[PDB]
């Protein structure tokens, strides 16, 4: 009943999922080998949302791991919770992309996508009624972005009525990981906005701001960093699997977050995230939950949220908490700080509740808002791209595999127009 | 009381994570200085020769 | 997150840094070999050595110092001594050929090819430092290599590390006791060069120290080592405020803003007390009033000048031990009331007071005796003009008929470099006259 | 030890926690 | 009950407001308690 | 209900607050671990005034500690009664102003005050309904005074209707401790007058005089001074947190101790203070309380109060005592010294009574009064400032960091006008 499937590609994409299943795996108490040891039934009522059934009682996570090189996907196999993945669901090439979108979306990606697409059409139809697709990938990668931006394009071709989703990580200009980051970043965004209904961005550089200051752990590690993103995973899809006061599936959030079809970029957040050493003094209270919930330093994105205004905000709480206090506390956020909330649309925050909380705590909140501040993400991206195109630097690698110089120009114009159109409503007044 | 049950359990595994790495590095650090003692003497031993 | 770096040049600099380092090491509790004593097992801790040492992660502790000289014997002796396993092997940059008391040689001939290494090392050691407060420099005036290298270091530091506070512990020659026959020239040149870059400097003329050592310790055959010990204790007393707990603190940064009345006059002289040998220390009571009185007494002023011969305008003193504000103000009131020591008109108060607890560690085998209270003072007084008055005369007499000018001219220095220095000194000579006159 | 400078040496010296309000209680009811 | 009321019996919940702290507004130190507690050991050095 | 917050600056402020918090914790019965161990019910009725509620019931003082130098803070966090403070509120710098008012108010403070303002706003809004502030700071220290004064205007620009105090310790020439004290104190007072709602200056010289002549202790200590200061502070706000005959919050004393807008300086003193041998030959009697309270030597301000007349004087007689007696004694004292009470304002003393006494005393009274005698400190400060400025001594330091001599010229005129207007009323007659 309204279940979803996971489609992920790329080492960055693989790792996000690899840790993704671990956190979810504990939510309903599925053991590493697939042996059930749950205590409360509610953990087993809506398991169809993510798992199928097979003889022997061992559960399968319906995933499709895709990459063009063997190193990354061969890694999650030997570690914990990697044994769950069905061997037949792995499709992988043998060549490698070299961070070159041209090699990752036209020559090599197309040849292999035939088989991978086949399995995609295989599992999805099996469920009673597909709800949608959630895909995690990386905009700054070569092999990932190509297929990641491509598989989505064809998937949207066969299932026009399905709800689409994509969680992304974008390269900040400060600490750059790929010398070709501007290309594979801006080039991808053109295709993503064409078919994907929804899209999210998490800034790695902003993540480290989460660790070095909030968690107060001296040696953050990729093992540690993935955990935060994993939590946000359950932030959105949470209430879809448990009873609650006001259920809010994926599609309902779309009906209340996108003013026009061409603004589908949101920034997320999680709270409470408190360091180990200070945990005793604070007092868990929903109001204290919200202030840190709207805190400027809790958003995982690099865009400063005080430099613009919010077009719409989302809330997805956790636990047995008073219905009113959410309502009373939610309104005050739109009055004491009116300067930052747009004026032509009233009461511009929605809320929802799930009565079963994430493991270990008593209250939790997931943050989702379409903020005009996200413009600064691409202008910086565009600025580097324009600076790197005038002299035709790094032009031969991409143009040598069939892509012409005309294609880049179309990509830039579309990016530039979105920049302006995004801020048209910022200055708009009623 | 149970509110403490889940929190204590989760922190337990994570700490075992903090212990597993630290115990891993500490043994290597034993290696790091271990060799240097083994190499200075060889230079020291060759001096007489 | 507080640290300082010591830059040293000149044989006197190295031999004073030695003693200051034994003092500081014995004070924190690190054996010479660099390994923490297995019995003590300090365990998890911070501060202490950080303010003057940088953690290596495990095991040894590198003293945050750099030694630079153009002469090889002192560096070789230090490396081969009983402190060999302490310092970094390659941070002791040592040259080959001696400068040979020629200041001009120390500034344009054999200094430019090694100042580059000096600056590279200083930069490397600084970048790791995350809480840089300032610098300490020990360099002699009567040595050509020392003067030239120190001048180059100060000039480069003024352009490399910005307004970061710097302190300079120079050493000038005594009014009558001398070691060389060409001291005045390098003295004048160094004064000129260093005037406009060093924020703070304290006199340490040798003859006065000889006088105090003879008068108090009752030891008739001193040597340079005892003077170095006293100087090192002086540095320890000055800097103890930054690393031990106390009820009232003052930092290195809080000196260059509280003892420099004008941007130009930034020379002050200090003194130490009490200095009593163990043979007779305990017969007096171990009178904080008498100790404070002795602090100001004319004889023990470490620089050969008569405080009675000039006014007072700035007197900064630190207390350590079981000092208490009660005794502090009880003594301060009497000193102020005193008439024989008077204060300038426009200095209603020239006292900056800091209170510290840790007593001065007494080293075995030395002359310093165990005590419970100590007083160390840094004073900028109108009497400072005397030293420069005497140096000017010592210079013009020689320059009257171009004595020894041949070698200095032949080392690349232009003819007129001396006249400009003399003019700068005269302008300084005029200033002390101007500032000291009452309205 | 550094206790001789740390804490104060001031001395200022049981059933004194009753408000001035607690003077109102009980008091049982008493032709031609 | 969805605003401000004036009686000690019924409290008024706080209404939080955004701050103005930049992503890199300095501040640090105070590392006494930390997640990792960086490793330190004692190994004797040779005599060279 | 009507809670207050604490924000201390400088080493003097940190130590004074450390003693004050220990006194408060002892008076309310809170152990270092933060677990209630009281005896009567009343000790917890209004504990909300100063503390905050957290899980498990361990109460945390709502203090904010600020300094540009770390040693004092890292020391205060390790000493007795140091584990009650929230580590979150510790915000501080590293370099410091080095006893330079300009350095502490313009170059470094401008950068550092952002976080402190954010945290202070967080706590103040979190409280139920802010009643006011309390800032204790040392005028004689540059790095302290700079930020301490700057934050005063920063807060006063956003909380116009709130009431704020200023516990200040001013350096006398006889008890001189810093060579730049003239400059920093004059510059500080220039700003303090224009915005501070209330100021209570205390003199270290007078404190020492009292400690020696009255207590008769062999050797005073910084703890000895701090304890007296903390006892005075506790008297200043005793009646706001216990049942009492006649409640008198901060606003009541604010109205009853300010004749005109520009005079906001008082002097205080605590009694009784008796020699350990004199604690039993003495009689804790109502007349003795008032006699010792109006005795000149008990004032912590070095100026002799008798050199002039009082404008307003109010007292908080703490503990259970007489009322007929307070009224009659006030009348007798106001008559017997007719010339020493200004004539144009009849009924020129205020009476306040609270029941709960201190732990160890049955009768104790805190004296707050605004008297003309305070002009002595201001006149001496002005003379000292002139004697130095007329010769341009130490002038270049404050000018090398952006402050021009025009500001210095302006401040002195304002101080002189304040002195003149304060002295004028001495000769005013009806
Ligand atoms: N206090 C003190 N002063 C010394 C000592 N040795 C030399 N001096 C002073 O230093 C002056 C000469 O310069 P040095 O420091 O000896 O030599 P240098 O610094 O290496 O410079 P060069 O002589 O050119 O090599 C003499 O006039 C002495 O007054 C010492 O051991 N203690
Ligand atoms: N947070 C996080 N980011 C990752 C991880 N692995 C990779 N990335 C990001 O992914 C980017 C590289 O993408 P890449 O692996 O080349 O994509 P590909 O084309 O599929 O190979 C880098 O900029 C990283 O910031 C991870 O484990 N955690
Ligand atoms: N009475 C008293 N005064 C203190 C104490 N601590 C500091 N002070 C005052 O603080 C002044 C020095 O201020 P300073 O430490 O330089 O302030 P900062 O520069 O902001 O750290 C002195 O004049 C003292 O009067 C204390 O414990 N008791
Ligand atoms: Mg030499």
């Amino acid at each position: 009943m309204r279940e979803i499937v996971h489609i992920q590609g790329g080492q960055c994409g693989n790792q996000i999922g690899a840790k993704f299943w671990e956190v979810i795996s504990d939510e309903h108490g599925i053991d590493p080998t697939g042996t059930y040891h749950g205590d409360s039934d509610l953990q087993l009522e809506r398991i169809n949302v993510y798992y199928n059934e097979a003889t022997g009682g061992r559960y399968v996570p319906r995933a499709i791991l895709m990459d063009l090189e063997p190193g990354t996907m061969d890694s999650v196999r030997a570690g914990p919770f990697g044994q769950l993945f069905r061997p037949d669901n792995f499709v992988f090439g043998q060549t490698g992309a070299g961070n070159n979108w041209a090699k990752g979306h036209y020559t090599e990606g197309a040849e292999l996508i035939d088989s991978v697409l086949d399995v995609v059409r295989k599992e999805a139809e099996g469920c009673d009624c597909l709800q949608g697709f959630q895909i995690t990938h990386s905009l700054g990668g070569g092999t990932g972005s190509g297929m990641g931006t491509l598989l989505i394009s064809k998937v949207r071709e066969e299932y026009p009525d399905r709800i689409m989703e994509t969680f992304s990580v974008v390269p900040s200009p400060k600490v750059s990981d790929t010398v070709v980051e501007p290309y594979n970043a801006t080039l991808s965004v053109h295709q993503l906005v064409e078919n994907a209904d929804e899209c999210m961005v998490i800034d790695n550089e902003a993540l480290y701001d989460i660790c070095f200051r909030t968690l107060k752990l001296t040696t953050p590690t990729y093992g540690d960093l993935n955990h935060l993103v994993s939590a946000a995973m359950s932030g959105v899809t949470c209430c879809l699997r448990f009873p609650g006061q006001l259920n809010s599936d994926l599609r309902k959030l779309a009906v209340n977050l996108i003013p026009f079809p061409r603004l589908h970029f949101f920034m997320i957040g999680f709270a409470p995230l408190t360091s180990r050493g200070s945990q005793q003094y604070r007092a868990l209270t929903v109001p204290e939950l919200t202030q840190q919930m709207f805190d400027a330093k809790n958003m995982m994105c690099a865009a400063d949220p005080r430099h613009g205004r919010y077009l719409t905000a989302s809330a997805l709480f956790r636990g047995r908490m008073s219905t009113k206090e959410v309502d009373e506390q939610m309104l005050n956020v739109q009055n004491k700080n009116s300067s930052y909330f747009v004026e032509w649309i009233p009461n511009n925050i929605k809320s929802s509740i799930c009565d079963i909380p994430p493991k270990g705590l008593k209250m939790a909140v997931t943050f989702v808002g379409n903020s005009t501040a996200i413009q600064e993400m691409f202008k910086r991206v565009a600025e580097q791209f324009t600076a790197m195109f005038r002299r035709k630097a790094f032009l031969h690698w991409y143009t040598g595999e069939g892509m012409d110089e005309m294609e880049f120009t179309e990509a830039e114009s579309n990016m530039n127009d979105l920049v302006s159109e995004y801020q048209q409503y910022q200055d708009a007044t009623a | 009381r149970l509110i403490n049950e889940e929190a204590e359990k989760q922190w337990q595994r994570q700490n075992a994570i903090w212990q597993k790495e630290r115990e891993a590095k500490i043994k290597l650090m034993h290696e790091v200085y271990d060799s240097r003692k083994t190499d200075i003497e060889l230079k020291q031993t060759l001096v007489q020769v | 997150m507080r640290e300082v770096i010591s830059i040293h040049v000149g044989q006197g600099g190295i031999q004073v840094g030695n003693a200051c380092w034994e003092l500081f090491c014995l004070e924190h509790g690190i054996q010479p070999d660099g390994q923490m004593p297995s019995d003590k097992t300090i365990g998890g801790g911070d501060d202490a050595f950080n303010t003057f040492f940088s953690e290596t992660g495990a095991g040894k502790h590198v003293p945050r110092a750099v030694f630079l000289d153009l002469e090889p014997t002192v560096i070789d002796e230090v490396r081969t001594g009983t402190y060999r396993q302490l310092f970094h092997p390659e941070q002791l940059i040592s040259g080959k050929e001696d400068a040979a008391n020629n200041f001009a040689r120390g500034h344009y001939t054999i200094g430019k090819e090694i100042v580059d290494l000096c600056l590279d090392r200083i930069r490397k050691l600084a970048d790791n430092c995350t809480g840089l407060q300032g610098f300490l420099v020990f360099n002699s005036v009567g040595g050509g290599t020392g003067s030239g290298l120190g001048s180059l270091l100060l000039e480069r530091l003024s352009v490399d590390y910005g307004k970061k506070s710097k302190l300079g512990f120079t050493i000038y020659p005594s009014p009558q006791v001398s070691t060389a026959v060409v001291e005045p020239y390098n003295s004048i040149l160094s004064t000129h060069s260093l005037l406009e870059h060093t924020d703070v400097a304290v006199m340490l003329d040798n003859e006065a120290i000889y006088d105090i050592c003879r008068r108090n310790l009752d030891i008739e055959r001193p040597t340079y080592t005892n003077l170095n010990r006293l100087i090192a204790q002086v540095i320890s007393s000055l800097t103890a405020s930054l690393r031990f707990d106390g009820a009232l603190n003052v930092d290195i940064t809080e000196f260059q803003t509280n003892l420099v009345p004008y941007p130009r006059i930034h020379f002050m002289l200090s003194s130490y007390a009490p200095i009593i040998s163990a043979e007779k220390a305990y017969h007096e009571q171990l009178s904080v009033a008498e100790i404070t009185n002795s602090a100001f007494e004319p004889a023990n002023m470490m620089a050969k000048c008569d405080p009675r011969h000039g006014k007072y305008m700035a007197c900064s003193m630190m207390y350590r031990g079981d000092v208490v504000p009660k005794d502090v103000n009880a003594s301060i009131a009497t000193i102020k009331t005193k008439r024989t020591i008077q204060f300038v008109d426009w200095c209603p108060t020239g006292f900056k007071v800091g209170i510290n607890y840790q007593p001065p560690t007494v080293v075995p085998g030395g002359d310093l005796a165990k005590v419970m209270r100590a007083v160390c003072m840094i004073s900028n007084s109108t009497a400072i003009a005397e030293v420069f008055s005497r140096l000017d005369h010592k210079f013009d007499l020689m320059y009257a008929k171009r004595a020894f000018v041949h070698w200095y001219v032949g080392e690349g220095m232009e003819e007129g470099e001396f006249s400009e220095a003399r003019e700068d000194l005269a302008a300084l000579e005029k200033d002390y006259e101007e500032v000291g006159i009452e309205t | 030890d550094m206790s001789y400078l740390y804490r104060s040496h001031f001395n200022l010296e049981p059933v004194q926690h009753y408000v001035s309000n607690y003077k109102q209680n009980y008091e049982p009811k008493a032709n031609d | 009950a969805i605003g401000t009321q004036y009686d000690s019996r019924k409290q008024t919940l706080p209404m939080f407001s955004f701050g103005k702290s930049t992503r890199e507004s300095k501040r640090g130190t105070f590392k006494d308690m930390m997640s990792t507690q960086e490793v330190r050991i004692r190994i004797s050095m040779p005599k060279f």
